């Protein structure tokens, strides 16, 4: 049975790994990639498993409608699943304080 | 007019209201944990019916 499922993701400081709504720890910084020293970030995964897609276009599975704008994607294939998430810079995304 | 009196000025201490204040609410504390066990369970026990 093929299954495509959208989930939430939560990472705590130092953000070198995160979780998913199902409870699976992905051992890779949500900001690891190829652009602007993103290879500095942490991934305990073999570099072939991670692939970054510039100018990716996402098609909805139910709506069947390509939409939005180019979103640079990140894909990491674990021995049991493959996760896709939009790569965003680390500095404007997170913050150590709270107004 | 000259006066034989000595002045003294007393103004009452005005009212002041204390609004409720919390640094962290218990919902933020429940969200502090990286994995709420209950929500993970409820999501993962819907796989057959989903
Ligand atoms: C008697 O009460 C206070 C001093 O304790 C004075 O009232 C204030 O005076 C300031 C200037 O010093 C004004 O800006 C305020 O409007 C006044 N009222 C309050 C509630 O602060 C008052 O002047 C004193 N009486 C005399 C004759 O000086």
């Amino acid at each position: 049975n093929c299954i495509v499922e959208e989930v939430d993701a939560r990472s705590v400081y130092p953000y070198d790994e995160f979780v998913l709504a199902t409870g699976d720890f992905v051992y890779m910084s949500p900001f690891y990639g190829y652009r602007e020293g993103s290879h500095t970030e942490h991934t305990s995964y073999a570099a072939d498993r991670f692939k970054q897609v510039d100018g990716f276009y996402a098609r909805d599975l139910t709506t069947k409608a390509r939409a939005t704008a180019p979103t640079t994607r990140n894909l990491l294939t674990t021995p049991k699943f493959t996760v896709a998430w939009d790569w965003v810079p680390k500095r404007p995304s997170v913050c150590t304080m709270t107004k | 007019t000259v006066s034989t009196f000595i002045d003294l000025n007393i103004t009452m201490l005005e009212d002041h209201e204390f609004v409720p204040l919390e640094v962290y609410t218990r919902h933020e504390i429940k969200d502090s944990g990286l994995l709420d066990y209950t929500e993970v369970q409820r999501r993962n026990q819907l796989h057959d019916l989903r």
